Formats: C-alpha cells, sequence, structure tokens
C-alpha cells in the first residue's frame, strides 16, 4: 500500500464516508487512517530525479581513408 | 602536497619557478529552481 512517492489510497473520497458507517469498519486490505484537522505540514517537500545535460564520452573519428597506409605501401583501386 | 623542506630543495636543485600571477573565477554559481515544474512533472507522471 505504501512505501511510493505518492499515496492515492485508491481513489478520491467525496468529503466523508457515506451510510453512516466506521471509516475502519473490518480491515481487510486498508489498515492505514489518518484525519487532519486544517491543513499539514511539510508542505515543501517532492522526489523527482532531475538531470542538467547529457553527458557523453567522445571518440575521435579514424578511418581507413589515411595517408600512412597509402605512403607505405602501394595503393591501388580495382572496382 | 610535499613537504617544506622536498619542494625547496626540488625547487634550488631541478624544478624552476616561471610563476608571477593566478587565475580567480568570477562566477559565484548562484542559482534558484522552481517548484512549479517539479509538482506538475510528478502530477503527471511522464512528462518531456
Amino acid at each position: 500500500i505504501a512505501g511510493l512517492f505518492n499515496i492515492p489510497a485508491g481513489i478520491i473520497p467525496t468529503g466523508n464516508v457515506l451510510s453512516t458507517i466506521e471509516v475502519c469498519a473490518h480491515r481487510c486490505i486498508f489498515d492505514f487512517f489518518k484525519q487532519i484537522r486544517s491543513d499539514d505540514n511539510s508542505l515543501y517537500s517532492a522526489q523527482f530525479d532531475i538531470l542538467l545535460g547529457t553527458y557523453c564520452n567522445t571518440l575521435n573519428f579514424v578511418r581507413f581513408l589515411e595517408l600512412g597506409l597509402s605512403v607505405a605501401c602501394i595503393c591501388t583501386k580495382f572496382p | 602536497v610535499t613537504t617544506a623542506t622536498l619542494k625547496r630543495q626540488l625547487l634550488q636543485g631541478i624544478l624552476q619557478i616561471d610563476d608571477t600571477a593566478a587565475d580567480v573565477p568570477v562566477t559565484y554559481g548562484e542559482m534558484v529552481l522552481q517548484g512549479t515544474n517539479l509538482v506538475t512533472a510528478l502530477v503527471m507522471g511522464k512528462a518531456v
């Protein structure tokens, strides 16, 4: 039930419990209850995975079309 | 981080000093963030 950033607890209640019944009744899958009077504390609290900039490695662009091979061996083309 | 005597001996025997100035940063790096973006991201779940 708990262990996440937010606890929806199923659906948002429409005020109070109707049918004139207790909010606890029989505990089957629900066991957490909390009633407040006016607002709450810790109003500045959140959780998000922020990220500034995409860090990546740099690789030199090296190809086989280099003058070293042409100056070391004989270069020819036979298409 | 080296010993004073060792660094003095090194600078007198082998190493040479040719520095007269330094570099001082001119950016404090102070910035602020608004919680509205975090709230909207949390209330949406998936965002770009």
